[PDB]
RNA sequence: AGUGAGGGCGCGAGCGAUAACGUCCGCGUCCGAGCGCGGGAACAACCGAGACCGCCAGCUAAGGCCCCCAAGUCUGGGCU
RNA sequence: GCAUGAGUAACGAUAAAGAGGGUGAGAAUCCCUCUCGCCGUAAGCCCAAGGGUUCCUACGCAAUGGUCGUCAGCGUAGGG
RNA sequence: GCACCUCGAUGUCGGCUCGUCGCAUCCUGGGGCUGAAGAAGGUCCCAAGGGUUGGGCUGUUCGCCCAUUAAAGCGGCACGCGAGCUGGGUUCAGAACGUCGUGAGACAGUUCGGUCUCUAUCCGCCACGGGCGCAGGAGGCUUGAGGGGGGCUCUUCCUAGUACGAGAGGACCGGAAGGGACGCACCUCUGGUUUCCCAGCUGUCCCUCCAGGGGCAUAAGCUGGGUAGCCAUGUGCGGAAGGGAUAACCGCUGAAAGCAUCUAAGCGGGAAGCCCGCCCCAAGAUGAGGCCUCCCACGGCGUCAAGCCGGUAAGGACCCGGGAAGACGACCCGGUGGAUGGGCCGGGGGUGUAAGCGCCGCGAGGCGUUGAGCCGACCGGUCCCAAUCGUCCGAGGUCU
């Protein structure tokens, strides 16, 4: 009874659920877009939105706090440098997902995307 | 439509406003009133507060206090129109904010593993100082 | 909340220490009595040469719970032990003297022996 | 469990009449307006990569 | 045979001569009447009820010539009233006096696909002792040879909640007309914001 | 008289855990209580708790008559 | 050659409890092999009757003749 | 020889995955990098018995691989 | 007792779980007789609607006993129920006593130990859809044939210490309150939970040496708390009231039969039961119902078709965002003429004084900044991101 509940466990349990968090929002910091299943997407968009507008804050302690999670300090400037000041002006929502028309195959997943914007 | 609103609207004229401030570690005395029969006296009741948990209008608190040999926790509603008035009498610093395991405790153990808060005393003083700022005019 | 085998201590100088509810005296099958509530139990402590002896059976009420008691003004009480007066068949206290407070529902269903003979009601 | 077991070989008109749901739908599909060939709805076109009508990957 | 459309908007508590009440507040007013029905034309007696006001880009035709048919605007739910014929049109929250008594309805909550455990109470199997994966069955459901079957009725496992359930004869303890709020001592079924009925009782 | 019919207690299997082939008689203004799980039938059961009980209340009764002999002679 | 496990019903006896769809003989019959046909709702052996094949023809049998369902809501006298 | 159960159980330890790039008719499964988790008196090393080309190199996917497969302890050929 | 079906198998005792049917009634309901003053009890008739406790001993059913109760009813259902559980009993091998036999072994005598099988094909049953039908096409709101649920009971008080009785005791009738158990709903309160919402902690490895964080110790490392949700011990409400026809039973009138009789014609009273009444399903009620509104003439063909068509109509499905709806379908809300999900914001709430720096101290630490910092769902805002764009289907009504 899911009743109000609002989260997902992606078939994996707590402990790794939060690692893919992570790796994901890593790459996604990493290379500016990703393509993964259409509800790992659906999630993780608003992991990387909150980590954005953290960084946008920029004082020590949002960085203190980013770090907790992307650990690499130098994917950490990358964030607050370039990425956080592109959306001064831009409050929530610093993320799209759009789903692609081709799917896997060897499972029949559907996929989409998910990029930054601008 | 908010329904949220609609009910903090309703219970609005129930709330009291008079009460003090206080967490748990404080010691406070509680006038309550009681019918006996007939009678409708004010029993007092003080003690350590062990637990405020807070929900609006119906936020609600314990008190523990040993009495006769046997410690009694009673809950009172913090907007019971039942309650005359609340007293600071002492107060302390929790680390926690919910101080169960003070039951299965001492009290000369109690004594020390709860500090009397010098800090948020010395504000009451500053507000009881300044409250002689009516009889000045 | 106390049921069967449920262990109360005593309010009075019954002689009796330790009794041990073993019925519910609250209905043809009550689940559990809580304050106010009498109850047959056995002795199962008692100190030398009191009244009551060690495998008597009595009649008891209860006047200190563990489990919180609701008012009806939203007011609850809770106490740290389960303690219990022995009393007789007229329901009057075989003792003389309750020790420690007892929650005030016990004059709320008229034993005005015990609230007297009570140290503090609350 | 004491290992249920059918009774008899299910028949032939009844089991493809179980059958009877099984049956495939077709996708359902919508021009990509530029291009106009054949994609499915609110997924981006892989033969160009417009949606909303901005070019969104460079196919 | 009065009655009124609302919403389960939740429930608090409040206080009344130094006593404790548990209430459920509901939106309630205003009820646009819709239609009567005639013993005549209908068969029998009854109001069709409005209730939630209907953004008309969402009305569709056959709808709007219900409405304006009745010279009332869009609305969003439509409901009857049995036995009930109000004597001007808008029906109000004011038509209960606080005091009086009610049957409220509403869709319970929904607990889908149910244990046996859950829906029907069964105490299901020790939870040591030898059970082999049993701890939470039904267990027997028949005889033998006679009668040869299971019985029409049979509690068994299925969905459970998310259905019409009235609750009857509760305390009409307040209404702010003034707000279209009503208050009911103890419990409607059902969400907040879920669509409740509420009439006067059948009891003595 | 309370007659009374159960499954025997022991080692029996098939035709004694499902065979009531034991007996009980009671006698109610005096209170003697007789059984007989003795025999793998029940009507010889039954009399033989019918006999015994038999004597153990006019034989045991016979006590009652010398025990006043006895005391008033004494 | 096969058979040497018979059965049921009527009658006549023993056994049994003037019990059993019990058992055992005797005299009959039928099923067995006629679970082919009509009645008995259904119903091996109860009532009718021993089917070579054909018929969109006639008489009867037991049992029936208000509708299911072929034939009298027949006729005359009674009772419940 | 082919059906039925049935496109159903099952796909063999609940140590665990994610992404970018690459190759290819075709990739969740092959290669490369980055992060993530597991073993660490082994789940890492080295002998022996047993196995007998399973070793290295190219080329390759029908079958074997509980799916895929461009990959393999699989097939071919050479070498050792 | 018989030996008719089953030995190419119909698993036997007791417990558990789920029950349902019988009435020869244990309890409450109605009633006659009483050796019925009253209060009780006895016995009989009516009545099966619901109710029928928890423990000690034993494998036990049975029975005895403890404390209660309105009562602790008996029986059928393969002495209901092992493709539902159990496996103490009993009936495999092992072994001991008593015991019989020279003996190997044996007993119905005892005692310790002793493998209970993942997959439901049909019927049945609980839940949920798909197709078609409802002789015009659709959006709603409905009637209730026919079913289902429910159906218990105690105690105190008033009436009144009255009628009754020498007293002790002690009512009818009429009216009040508090309970036990059971049912449905709910999460305000109490009280659980709350797999990462906050905090503390130990080892260790890592980042970056300090500081500050991370990983692992469980599939939360441990501890201390904990919203929303889901919940019982927690809150609400339920059984009725009443309307009708009756059971046993009590009657009025009244012949046969001058009297007489409750009955033969006619009528009255009368049950926790019967029919309604309350809650629920329900027009596949193929007998397919009704009411409000909306859509319409056929463009071309078809010997016979009361047809096959072909864009569209009011409308509907697709698809996507979602949902106290949910296994999947279904259902409900929403899709830019938008507040549906997301991020942000704010309230609420949990936690309980973050990092950094300053002051105190040799130090561990403390103190200030600072109810700070972090802050999942709840209540609301808000077009920043995501519901882009589109596709399909659906009229035109046989008729005396
Ligand atoms: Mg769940
Ligand atoms: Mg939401
Ligand atoms: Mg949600
Ligand atoms: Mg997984
Ligand atoms: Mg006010
Ligand atoms: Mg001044
Ligand atoms: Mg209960
Ligand atoms: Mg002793
Ligand atoms: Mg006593
Ligand atoms: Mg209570
Ligand atoms: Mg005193
Ligand atoms: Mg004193
Ligand atoms: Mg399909
Ligand atoms: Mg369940
Ligand atoms: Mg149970
Ligand atoms: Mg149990
Ligand atoms: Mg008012
Ligand atoms: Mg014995
Ligand atoms: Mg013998
Ligand atoms: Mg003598
Ligand atoms: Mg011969
Ligand atoms: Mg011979
Ligand atoms: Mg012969
Ligand atoms: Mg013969
Ligand atoms: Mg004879
Ligand atoms: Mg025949
Ligand atoms: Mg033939
Ligand atoms: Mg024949
Ligand atoms: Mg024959
Ligand atoms: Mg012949
Ligand atoms: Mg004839
Ligand atoms: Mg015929
Ligand atoms: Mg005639
Ligand atoms: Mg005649
Ligand atoms: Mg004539
Ligand atoms: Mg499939
Ligand atoms: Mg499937
Ligand atoms: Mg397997
Ligand atoms: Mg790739
Ligand atoms: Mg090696
Ligand atoms: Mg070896
Ligand atoms: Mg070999
Ligand atoms: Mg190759
Ligand atoms: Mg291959
Ligand atoms: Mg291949
Ligand atoms: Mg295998
Ligand atoms: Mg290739
Ligand atoms: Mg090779
Ligand atoms: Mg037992
Ligand atoms: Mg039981
Ligand atoms: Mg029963
Ligand atoms: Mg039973
Ligand atoms: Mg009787
Ligand atoms: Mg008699
Ligand atoms: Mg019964
Ligand atoms: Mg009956
Ligand atoms: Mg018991
Ligand atoms: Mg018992
Ligand atoms: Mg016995
Ligand atoms: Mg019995
Ligand atoms: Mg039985
Ligand atoms: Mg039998
Ligand atoms: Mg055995
Ligand atoms: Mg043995
Ligand atoms: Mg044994
Ligand atoms: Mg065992
Ligand atoms: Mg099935
Ligand atoms: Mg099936
Ligand atoms: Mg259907
Ligand atoms: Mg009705
Ligand atoms: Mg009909
Ligand atoms: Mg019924
Ligand atoms: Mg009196
Ligand atoms: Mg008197
Ligand atoms: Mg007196
Ligand atoms: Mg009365
Ligand atoms: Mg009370
Ligand atoms: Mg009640
Ligand atoms: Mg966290
Ligand atoms: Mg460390
Ligand atoms: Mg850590
Ligand atoms: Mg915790
Ligand atoms: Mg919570
Ligand atoms: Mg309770
Ligand atoms: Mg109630
Ligand atoms: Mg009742
Ligand atoms: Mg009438
Ligand atoms: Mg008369
Ligand atoms: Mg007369
Ligand atoms: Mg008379
Ligand atoms: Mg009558
Ligand atoms: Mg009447
Ligand atoms: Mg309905
Ligand atoms: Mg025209
Ligand atoms: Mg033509
Ligand atoms: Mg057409
Ligand atoms: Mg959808
Ligand atoms: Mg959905
Ligand atoms: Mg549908
Ligand atoms: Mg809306
Ligand atoms: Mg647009
Ligand atoms: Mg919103
Ligand atoms: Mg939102
Ligand atoms: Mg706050
Ligand atoms: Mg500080
Ligand atoms: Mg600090
Ligand atoms: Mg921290
Ligand atoms: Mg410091
Ligand atoms: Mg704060
Ligand atoms: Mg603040
Ligand atoms: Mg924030
Ligand atoms: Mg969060
Ligand atoms: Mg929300
Ligand atoms: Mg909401
Ligand atoms: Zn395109």
């Amino acid at each position: 009874m899911r009743h109000l509940k609002s989260g997902r466990k992606l078939n994996r349990h707590s402990s790794h659920r939060l690692a893919l968090y992570r790796n994901q929002a890593k790459s996604l910091l990493t290379h500016g877009r990703i393509t993964t299943t259409v509800p790992k997407a659906k999630e993780l968009r608003g992991f990387v939105d909150h980590l954005i507008h953290l960084a946008k804050r920029g004082d020590l302690h949002a960085r203190r706090l980013v770090l907790r999670d992307l650990q690499d300090v130098k994917l950490v400037r990358k964030l607050f440098d370039e990425i956080a000041p592109r959306y001064r002006d831009r409050q929530g929502g610093y993320t799209r997902v759009l789903k692609l028309a081709e799917r896997r195959r060897g499972d029949g997943a559907p996929l989409a995307l998910v990029e930054l914007v601008e | 439509m908010n329904r949220g609103a609609l009910i903090k609207l309703v219970e609005s004229r129930y709330v009291r406003t008079d009460l003090p401030e206080f967490r748990p570690g404080d010691t406070v005395r509680v006038s309550y009133k009681v019918k006996e029969g007939n009678r409708t006296r004010i029993q007092d009741f003080e003690g350590i507060v062990i637990r405020i948990r807070r929900n609006g209008f119906n936020t609600t608190f314990t008190v523990r206090k040993v009495s006769y040999g046997v410690g009694v926790e009673r809950i009172f509603p913090l907007h019971s129109p039942l309650i005359q008035k609340i007293d600071i009498v002492q107060r302390g610093r929790a680390r926690r904010a919910k101080l169960y395991f003070i039951r299965n405790l001492s009290d000369r153990e109690i004594r020390r593993k709860l500090r009397a808060d010098r800090k948020r005393i010395d504000k009451d003083r500053a507000a009881e100082r300044a409250a002689k700022e009516e009889v000045q005019k | 909340m106390i049921q069967p085998q449920t262990y109360l201590e005593v309010a009075d100088n019954t002689g009796a220490r330790k009794i041990m509810c073993i019925r519910v005296l609250k209905g043809s099958n009550a689940k559990y009595a809580t304050v106010g509530d009498v109850i047959v139990a056995s002795v199962k402590e008692a100190i030398p040469r009191g009244a009551v002896k060690e495998g008597d059976v009595v009649k008891a009420v209860v006047v200190r719970t563990k489990k919180e008691v609701k008012r009806p003004d939203g007011s609850a009480i809770r106490f740290d032990d389960n303690a219990a007066v022995i009393i007789n068949n007229q329901l009057e206290p075989r003792g003389t003297r309750v020790f420690g407070p007892v929650a005030r529902e016990l004059r709320e269903k008229g034993f005005m022996k015990i609230v007297s003979l009570a140290p503090e009601v609350l | 469990a004491k290992h249920p077991v059918p009774k008899k070989k299910t028949s032939k008109a009844r089991r493809d009449a179980r059958r009877s749901h099984h049956a495939l739908t077709p996708p359902i599909l919508v021009p990509c307006p530029e291009c106009k060939a054949m994609k499915p709805p609110h997924t981006v076109c892989p033969e160009c990569g417009y949606y909303a009508g901005r070019k969104v990957l460079e196919v | 045979m009065k009655g009124i459309l609302g919403v389960k908007v939740g429930m608090t508590r409040i206080f009344r001569d130094d006593r404790a009440v548990p209430v459920t507040v509901i939106l309630a007013g205003p009820c646009p009447v819709v239609q009567r029905r005639t013993p005549e034309k209908d068969g029998y007696t009854a109001v069709q009820l409005g209730f939630l006001p209907q953004n008309p880009k969402r009305v569709n035709r056959p709808l709007k010539g219900h409405f304006a048919k009745a010279g009332v605007e869009p609305v969003r739910i439509l409901r009857e009233i049995r036995d009930f014929n109000p004597e001007g049109d808008t029906v109000t929250v004011e038509i209960f006096k606080p005091g009086e008594r009610v049957d409220v309805t509403g869709t319970s909550k929904g607990r889908g696909f149910a244990g046996v455990m859950k829906r029907w109470n069964f105490a299901g199997g020790p939870d040591s002792h030898g059970a082999h994966k049993i701890h939470r069955h039904p267990g027997s459901i028949g005889n033998r040879k006679t009668p040869g079957r299971v019985y029409k009725g049979k509690k068994m496992a299925g969905h459970y909640g998310a259905e019409r359930v009235t609750v009857m004869n509760l305390e009409v303890v307040d209404v702010i007309p003034e707000e279209n709020l009503l208050l009911v001592k103890g419990a409607v079924p059902g969400p907040n914001g879920g669509l409740v009925i509420v009439r006067e009782t059948k009891k003595a | 008289l309370r007659i009374d019919t159960f499954r025997s207690s022991g080692a029996g299997g098939q035709h004694v855990n499902t065979t009531d082939s034991a007996i009980r008689i009671t006698h109610l203004p005096t209170g003697i209580v007789v059984e007989c799980q003795d025999e793998r039938s029940q009507h010889k059961n039954k009399a033989k708790a019918l006999s015994v009980l038999g004597a153990r209340i006019h034989a045991a009764e016979m006590a009652k008559r010398q025990q006043a002999e006895a005391s008033t002679r004494r």
